[PDB]
């Protein structure tokens, strides 16, 4: 690179970068699927299986909550 | 206006919202059902949604499998405190990466800043690389340099079908590479006399890119971000100056283009670090100085404009902000000349206004 102090006016210009410029997005949809998780049920008290599955079941129910929290806010993304 | 203080944000908002008008595509139940019959003989898609855009589609179906093939017919009779070591740390790896989308999510109100490794590994991220309408240049080069894909990548949260999460990741597409592009940097040039000061500020600060006979200009500099040689820009805030516009960096008065400045009698001491070194605005009201780490400060600066190169000093400090000078090497070059203040309240105007 070569950078140069222009000392008339207190500005620098430095050269020599090569560009990688942002022209577009390209969209990747991903389905990422659980299973019937939601229908399994763990009646024999604490257990590795039975933490791991409430986690599950937790994190499906949570980010149904955070959809719809989503909606609101891409309404103000768009309409504020 | 004043281009330089109103265009930062502004292509991270053009970026959401292309991205959340695309989401609202894939949400309606025609798209989503496409989406989904499109992946059902299949883990990989491409399809063109009714409103136009191209996607990839991609099934995980890792989760799924192990829950239908294994999970569910050991937990018959609704008991896991079974023996079976195996079963439940299979579960913990193969349950990880939802559980960290779904947390990506949630803590992001559903918007993530980048690529994560959990919405897309390094092979999906190879994949879909691999389907951008580009040349191979350009993909050679993006899967050069995959960490600047996920940093300026993002994803959104489609929303729950089912037991199907569903979600989408934009991927920027580097389409024109290796084009000539220099950054300019500016600090207040200031007269002072009779405790009076003149200013003078450049109002072209930021990135040029030469591309396709025609000069672009990126206002902030924040949309531009370097590996080395390579300047990584966003072209949504980008701006078409002339050719000549160029002359305002060896000759500020020329008359071939009215060079965009500012001037005024209240200056602004500041700092301007710059790839291969520091400019220094240092005037009344502030201290400025420069230092090594092993042997303390080197000096104070003088009142005015310093250039200092990362190699003069590794530190430049004005009044308690510390600034830590490049490492960089390069060609570094002091074109003289009579500081134009020194000839001597306007914003965004041609520097003839500046003289009347
Ligand atoms: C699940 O079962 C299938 C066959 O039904 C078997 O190939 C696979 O190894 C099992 N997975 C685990 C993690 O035990
Ligand atoms: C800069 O341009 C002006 C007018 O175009 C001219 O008077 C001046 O001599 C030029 N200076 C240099 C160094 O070219």
């Amino acid at each position: 690179l070569k950078e140069s102090y222009l000392e008339e006016s207190c500005s620098t210009i430095t050269e020599g970068y090569l560009s990688v410029l942002r022209t577009g997005w390209y969209t990747n949809v991903f389905t990422l699927e659980v299973g019937d998780v939601e229908n399994l049920t763990c009646a024999d008290g604490p257990s590795l299986i039975k933490t791991e599955l409430d986690l599950t079941k937790s994190a499906l129910r949570e980010l149904r909550t955070v959809s719809a929290d989503q909606l609101a806010r891409e309404e103000q993304i768009e309409n504020p | 206006f004043v281009l330089g203080a109103i265009a930062c944000g502004v292509a991270t908002a053009a970026a959401v919202t292309a991205g959340v008008a695309i989401a609202k595509c894939i949400r309606l139940e025609s798209e989503v059902t496409a989406i989904k019959n499109c992946l059902k003989k299949t883990n990989e898609c491409v399809s063109t949604l009714g409103c136009g855009v191209r996607v990839l589609a991609t099934a995980v179906r890792e989760l799924k499998d192990f829950v239908s093939k294994n999970l569910t017919r050991a937990i018959n009779k609704n008991k896991c405190d079974i023996p079976d070591l195996k079963m439940a740390v299979s579960f913990s790896q193969f349950n990880r990466r939802f559980l960290n989308v779904v947390r990506q999510f949630s803590d992001n109100a559903g918007i993530t800043p980048a690529i994560s490794k959990d919405l897309m590994t390094d092979a999906e991220l190879a994949r879909a690389i691999s389907n951008m309408p580009t040349s191979a240049g350009q993909i050679k080069l993006m899967l050069e340099n995959r960490a600047m894909v996920r940093r300026k990548g993002f994803g959104i949260l489609i929303g729950v079908y089912g037991s199907s999460v569903i979600y989408m990741v934009q991927l920027p597409i580097f389409g024109v590479i290796d084009t000539p592009c220099w950054i300019v940097k500016a600090a207040p040039s200031c007269s002072e006399k009779k405790g009076n000061y003149a200013c003078l500020l450049r109002e072209d600060q930021g990135w040029y890119c030469q591309n396709a006979g025609s000069t672009v200009y990126y206002p902030c500099e924040k949309d531009c971000e370097t590996r080395g040689d390579h300047v990584f820009c966003d072209t949504a805030a980008g701006i078409n100056v002339a050719e000549q516009s160029k002359e305002c960096n060896i000759n500020i008065s020329t008359t071939n283009y009215p060079c965009k400045v500012s001037c005024g009698r209240h200056p602004i001491s500041m700092v301007a670090l710059s790839p291969l070194g520091a400019l220094v605005a240092c005037y009344k009201g502030v201290s400025c100085s420069i230092g090594s780490n092993r042997v303390g400060i080197i000096k104070q600066l003088n009142k005015g404009c310093s250039y200092i190169t990362n190699q003069d000093a590794d530190t430049v400090t004005i009044d308690n902000t510390v600034y830590q000078l490049s490492k960089v090497e390069g060609e570094q070059h002091v074109i003289k000349g009579r500081p134009v203040s020194s000839s001597f309240d306007q914003f965004n105007v041609a520097l003839d206004q500046c003289f009347e």
